[PDB]
C-alpha cells in the first residue's frame, strides 16, 4: 500500500479473500449443493463466480482463438469495477455477462445483449 | 361535557407527556451522535493533513 | 407534561453542552495528531538526508 | 500445437469421440479453418468448456437462474450435435451447417433426445432439395449473408416438417381415525 | 498421484466438520419439537374429551361420519421435508404413499394428491401424476395457521361431493429417538367406536357440525409436529 | 374455588384458581362460580374471557373462537388463538376492526373488547 | 500467516515477561476451542450462548492477531493489545473495526497515559492500579469511537 | 484375562467404556451444555467426571513443589477402588474430593476434610 496506494491494495485483497473462501466451499458446492450454505457463504459464491470471469479478458493476441477484437482496461476502471463487484453491485447480472469481457462499458453492453 | 373533557384530557397529557420523554431522549441523542461523527471527521482530517505534511516533507 | 417539556428543554441545553465538550476535546486531539506526525515528517527529513 | 485428449470417462458415456473439451485446444486456432468455419464455430470451445464446468457446479442444485438454464439446455444441445459414430466423415460444407443449427440457437427447441436425428435428417433433407446451399460454401468459403437467409428458412420449412419421438399395501395395516361413544352398540 | 490425494483428503477432512456439526444441531432440535408435541398435546385430548361428550348427545350424521354410496376418487395428503440430508424420510414416505395408491386402485378408487414440503412436490413433479394444491416452507417448523389452511382444503373438498369420497393422510410417527415409521391413515370419513357407559350452547348438532372441522384441524397439526421431530 | 385452564392449540396458555369467570357464547352471555351444571359452550368469534383471579385480581382475555367446557372438578376453555389485555397490541386492533376479512375483524374486535372497549 | 493452531516451543513460559503469563495463557485454549467451534458459524442462533460467547471472543482473537509489516509493537504495547482481546473489553466492538480500535487505543494511550506503559515496562508485571486505569480509559476511549456502520461500541 | 486376573480386565473393559461414552459425549456438554441430556447418560457422566480425577496421583516427583510424599497404591486396591466407584458408591462426593488423592483410604480422609 505505500507503492500502489491503498485503494489498490483493499480491493487486491478483498478479490484475493473471496477467491480464497471460494476455492475452500468449492468442494462442500460440489457435494452437497450451494443451497446449503449460510446466506453470507452463498452471496459470497455468488460474488466469487462473477469476479473469476471478470479476470478474464479479450487479449490482442486471442483475436484467432475468440474471433471478437481485442481491449485495454486503465488501472482506474479495473480499480473500480472490481470494487464494485467485491461490494456486490453487479450481483444483479447474469453470471455469463462478465466472461472475456473487457471493461465496465463492455460488461454493461453485454448484459443488455443477453 | 366539562367531566368528559377532564377525562379526554388527562388521557392526552399522560400520552403527550410520555411521548415528550421519549422524544427528549431522542432529541438528545441525534444532537450528541451527530457531534460524535463531527469530531471523529475533525480528527481524521488533521490525521490526513498531518500524513500529507510528512508526505510532502 | 409540564414536568417533560422541561425535560425536553434540558435535553437541548445538556446536548448543547455535551456537544461543546465533545467538539473540544475532538480540537485538543486534532493538534495532538497533526504535533506526533510533524515529528515523524522532520525525523523523515533528518534520516533521509 | 495443440491437443486432442481422449478420455475413456467421456468415450463411455456416449461422448464419442471422446474428446475432453476443457484440455483439449489448437493453438493455431481460427487462422486454419475457412472463413464460415470461423463465423460460425468462432467461440465454441469456450461455450463448452464453461457448460462443463456450469453443469460440474449445477449438479446438486434444486433451482436455477434463467440464463443459467439456457446455458445448460444449450450445452447440451451442443454436445449432443458434436456426437459422430466411426467411420461417418463430413464433408466441410455439411459440417458449417451442422454447427451453424447449434451456434445460432436452431436445435433450441428441439428435445435433447432427437437432436442426432434432427441434424442427420436436415443434412440429408438440405442434399435433396436445396444443394445450391453447399455448392455456395464449398466454392466461396463463406456464408452469404442472402444464403443465411435462405438456410434459415429452409431450417424453419423443415421444423414443421419434423416429428420428435414425445413420450400393495394391507387394508388391515392401513389405520381408521376414530371417534369413541360411551354408550353401548344399538 | 499424491495431489489428488492430498485434494480428496482436505475436502474429506471439510465435510467431516460439516456432518458432525449438523448431527449436534439435529441433536438440539429434536428436543425442541418433542417439547412442542408434548405442548400441543393437552389441546388434542380436551377437544377430544369434548367431542366424544358431545358424539353421545348427537345424531351422529354429520357428512365426516357418513360413507359415500359408491366412492370412486380418494383425497391423500402426503407430508415431507422442505431441505435434504434427511437420508431415509422421504422415501419411507413416498414408498408408502405409491403402496397406498396401489391398495387404493385395488379396491377401485382413484387417488387425488395434496403436498405439504418441496421434496414430495419434487417427485410427483417426475413421475407424471398431478398434484391438486401443494404448500412449502414450514416442515422444519409448522404452525397452527398452516394446519387451518391444509383441513379447510381438504375438508372443503370432501365436503363438495370438483370433489373425493374419502380423506387419508401420509406421515412418519415419531415413537423414539432410536426408531420411527411411515404410516397412512385414513381421516375421513371417520369410525364411530360405542363402548360402556350435560348443559350445549344453542344445540348439540349445532356444535358438533362446527367442532369436527376443528378436530380436522387439530388431528392434521398434530400429524405435521409428529413429522417435523421425525424428520429431525 | 374454581380450577380454570385456558389451553391453546399450541400451548397450555394458563392455569390456576378463581373465583368466577364471564364469557360471551353463542347461545348467549353467560358467567360461572364453583357450583356450576357440567356444560359444553361454543364461544362468538370477537369472544373474551374475564377471569375473577382468587387472592383480588383480574384477567381479561381475548380469544379467537374457543369451546368452554365445565365439571365440578375443573373449567377448560380451548382456544385456537388468546391473547392478555395485559399484552394486547392495541395500536393495530382499532385499524384490524375495519378490515374486509370477517375471522380478521373479529379477532380485531375481540382484542378491543380485552380492551375495555 | 502464523499457523496457531500446530506452531509450538519447547521453551514456552521460561520466554514471557510475568505481566505476559498474566495475560497470553488462555490465549491458546480460546483459539483451539474457536477453531473446533468454526463450522457452527452458519448456526449461531441456535447455539447454547456459553459457547456463542466463545465463537464471538475467538472471531475478535483472530482479529487481534493481526498485523501490518515494518510495524513491530514494544512489548509494553502488545500485552495491553492482547489484554482487549483476553479481558473480554473488546466483545463490544464489531468484529470489522477491531484492528482500527486497537491502533487507534494504543496512539490514545501512549499520548494521554504513557504511566501504563511505562509500569509495564519498569516492573514486568500489570499491577492491578495499572489494570484498574487501564479499564477506566478502555471505557473513556470507546465513548470517544464509532463503528464502520455507524453503530455505537459502549 | 489370562496374564492378569478376570476381575482387572473386567474393571479395566468398564473404565475403558465409561470414559469412552464420556468422549463421545463432550460434544454435546460444549455445544449445548449438561441441561440437554437425559437423566440416564446424566448419571454416567456423573461417575465418568469422577473417574478422570480418580486416575489422577499425588506422585513423588510433586514432593518438590507440594511438600506431601508421594502415594504407591498396590495393584489390589486400584482394581476394588475402580470396581466401586464405577458402580457408582462414591457419586455424593464433589470433583475436588478425587484430584491429586492416591489411594482409597486417602479419598475417605479428603472427603470428611472438604
Amino acid at each position: 500500500p505505500a507503492i500502489v496506494g491503498d485503494e489498490h491494495y483493499r480491493v487486491a485483497q478483498e478479490v484475493i479473500r473471496i477467491l480464497q473462501r471460494y476455492k475452500d466451499l468449492q468442494d462442500i458446492i460440489a457435494i452437497l449443493g450451494i443451497d446449503e450454505l449460510s446466506e453470507e457463504d452463498k452471496q459470497l459464491v455468488n460474488r466469487a463466480r462473477r469476479i473469476e470471469r471478470f479476470l478474464s479478458q479479450n487479449m490482442m493476441a486471442a483475436e484467432q482463438f475468440t474471433g471478437q477484437p481485442g481491449s485495454t482496461v486503465p488501472l482506474k476502471e479495473t480499480i473500480e469495477a472490481f470494487d464494485k463487484l467485491t461490494k456486490g453491485e453487479f450481483d444483479h447480472l447474469p453470471e455469463q455477462a462478465f466472461f472475456l469481457i473487457g471493461g465496465l462499458d463492455d460488461l454493461a453492453k453485454k448484459a443488455e445483449s443477453l | 361535557a366539562e367531566r368528559e373533557a377532564m377525562l379526554a384530557k388527562t388521557a392526552a397529557d399522560n400520552r403527550k407527556s410520555a411521548e415528550q420523554v421519549a422524544a427528549a431522549q431522542a432529541d438528545y441523542e441525534k444532537e450528541m451522535a451527530e457531534a460524535r461523527a463531527q469530531a471523529s471527521a475533525l480528527r481524521d482530517e488533521a490525521r490526513a493533513a498531518g500524513r500529507s505534511v510528512v508526505d510532502e516533507k | 407534561l409540564a414536568d417533560a417539556d422541561a425535560m425536553h428543554a434540558k435535553a437541548l441545553a445538556d446536548a448543547k453542552a455535551e456537544s461543546e465538550k465533545v467538539t473540544e476535546e475532538a480540537k485538543q486531539d486534532s493538534e495532538r495528531i497533526a504535533a506526533q506526525l510533524s515529528e515523524q515528517a522532520g525525523s523523515e527529513a533528518e534520516r533521509i538526508k | 500445437d495443440g491437443q486432442c485428449f481422449l478420455e475413456s470417462d467421456l468415450f463411455n458415456q456416449g461422448v464419442r469421440p471422446a474428446i475432453n473439451v476443457g484440455v483439449s485446444v489448437s493453438r493455431v486456432g481460427g487462422a486454419a479453418q475457412i472463413k464460415a468455419m470461423k463465423e460460425v464455430a468462432g467461440s465454441l470451445r469456450l461455450d463448452l468448456s464453461q457448460y462443463r464446468e456450469l453443469e460440474a457446479f449445477a449438479a446438486f442444485a434444486s433451482d436455477l437462474d434463467a440464463a443459467s438454464k439456457a446455458q445448460l439446455d444449450r450445452g447440451a444441445r451442443l454436445v449432443e450435435l458434436l456426437k459422430q459414430p466411426q467411420y461417418s466423415p463430413l464433408a466441410v460444407e455439411e459440417q458449417v451447417v451442422a454447427i451453424f443449427l447449434g451456434t445460432q440457437g436452431h436445435l433450441d427447441s428441439v428435445p435433447v433426445e432427437d437432436v442426432q436425428r434432427f441434424e442427420s435428417e436436415l443434412l440429408e433433407h438440405v442434399k435433396a432439395s436445396h444443394s445450391d446451399i453447399f455448392d455456395g460454401i464449398r466454392e466461396t468459403k463463406k456464408l452469404s449473408e442472402e444464403a443465411e437467409e435462405k438456410l434459415v428458412s429452409v431450417i424453419n420449412e423443415f421444423k414443421k416438417g419434423f416429428q420428435a419421438s414425445d413420450g400393495a399395501l394391507d387394508p388391515e395395516d392401513l389405520e381408521k381415525e376414530s371417534v369413541k361413544v360411551r354408550k353401548p352398540a344399538p | 498421484t499424491l495431489r489428488e490425494l492430498r485434494g480428496r483428503i482436505r475436502s474429506a477432512g471439510s465435510i467431516k466438520k460439516i456432518t458432525k456439526a449438523q448431527e449436534l444441531i439435529a441433536t438440539s432440535r429434536i428436543a425442541k419439537a418433542q417439547a412442542r408435541v408434548e405442548a400441543a398435546r393437552p389441546y388434542a385430548a380436551e377437544i377430544t374429551n369434548m367431542l366424544t361428550e358431545l358424539a353421545g348427545a348427537s345424531a351422529l350424521d354429520h357428512p365426516l361420519l357418513v360413507e359415500r354410496k359408491q366412492p370412486k376418487r380418494a383425497g391423500v395428503l402426503v407430508v415431507s421435508s422442505d431441505r435434504g440430508l434427511c437420508g431415509a424420510y422421504n422415501a419411507n414416505v413416498l414408498r408408502r404413499a405409491e403402496e397406498l395408491f396401489s391398495l387404493l386402485r385395488d379396491e377401485g378408487k382413484d387417488p387425488v394428491l395434496y403436498v405439504v414440503g418441496r421434496k414430495a412436490l419434487g417427485y410427483f413433479s417426475f413421475r407424471q401424476r398431478t398434484v391438486v394444491e401443494s404448500w412449502t416452507g414450514f416442515s422444519e417448523r409448522p404452525t397452527y395457521e398452516n394446519a387451518r389452511e391444509i383441513a379447510d382444503t381438504l375438508v372443503n373438498a370432501f365436503m363438495a361431493g370438483l370433489g373425493v369420497d374419502e380423506l387419508h393422510i401420509v406421515f412418519t410417527e415419531f415413537r423414539s429417538m432410536l426408531s420411527q415409521t411411515a404410516v397412512a391413515r385414513r381421516a375421513a370419513p371417520m369410525e364411530v367406536e360405542y363402548v360402556g357407559e350435560y348443559s350445549f350452547e344453542p344445540d348439540p348438532e349445532t356444535l358438533f357440525d362446527a367442532l369436527l372441522p376443528r378436530y380436522i384441524a387439530t388431528r392434521v397439526y398434530a400429524a405435521l409436529l409428529e413429522a417435523a421431530a421425525s424428520e429431525s | 374455588d374454581l380450577n380454570v385452564e385456558i389451553v391453546a392449540v399450541e400451548r397450555e396458555l394458563w392455569s390456576g384458581p378463581a373465583t368466577f369467570v364471564f364469557t360471551r357464547t353463542t347461545a348467549g352471555e353467560i358467567g360461572i362460580l364453583p357450583r356450576h351444571i357440567p356444560l359444553v359452550a361454543q364461544l362468538v368469534d370477537d369472544a373474551m374471557v374475564r377471569v375473577e383471579r382468587e387472592g383480588e385480581d383480574d384477567l381479561r382475555i381475548a380469544v379467537d373462537g374457543g369451546f368452554l367446557s365445565v365439571t365440578e372438578e375443573t373449567v377448560r376453555i380451548l382456544v385456537e388463538n388468546a391473547q392478555f389485555e395485559s399484552e394486547i397490541d392495541a395500536d393495530a386492533a382499532k385499524e384490524d376492526a375495519a378490515s374486509d376479512d370477517e375471522r380478521t375483524a373479529a379477532w380485531g374486535r375481540a382484542r378491543l373488547r380485552a380492551l375495555g372497549q | 500467516a502464523i499457523n496457531v493452531g500446530v506452531s509450538v516451543s519447547r521453551v514456552g513460559g521460561a520466554a514471557q515477561i510475568k505481566a505476559m503469563k498474566e495475560v497470553a495463557g488462555s490465549l491458546r485454549l480460546d483459539l483451539s476451542q474457536y477453531r473446533e467451534l468454526e463450522a457452527f458459524a452458519a448456526f449461531a442462533s441456535d447455539l447454547d450462548a456459553a459457547s456463542k460467547a466463545q465463537l464471538d471472543r475467538g472471531a475478535r482473537l483472530v482479529e487481534l492477531l493481526k498485523q501490518p509489516q515494518y510495524s513491530p509493537l514494544a512489548v509494553e504495547e502488545q500485552v495491553v493489545a492482547i489484554f482487549l482481546g483476553t479481558q473480554g473489553h473488546l466483545d463490544s466492538v464489531p468484529v470489522e473495526d477491531v484492528q482500527r480500535f486497537e491502533s487507534e487505543l494504543l496512539e490514545h494511550v501512549k499520548a494521554s497515559h504513557s504511566d501504563i506503559f511505562d509500569g509495564i515496562r519498569e516492573t514486568k508485571k500489570l499491577s492491578e492500579e495499572a489494570e484498574e486505569k487501564l479499564v477506566s480509559v478502555i471505557n473513556e476511549f470507546k465513548k470517544g469511537f464509532q463503528a464502520s456502520d455507524g453503530s455505537s461500541v459502549v
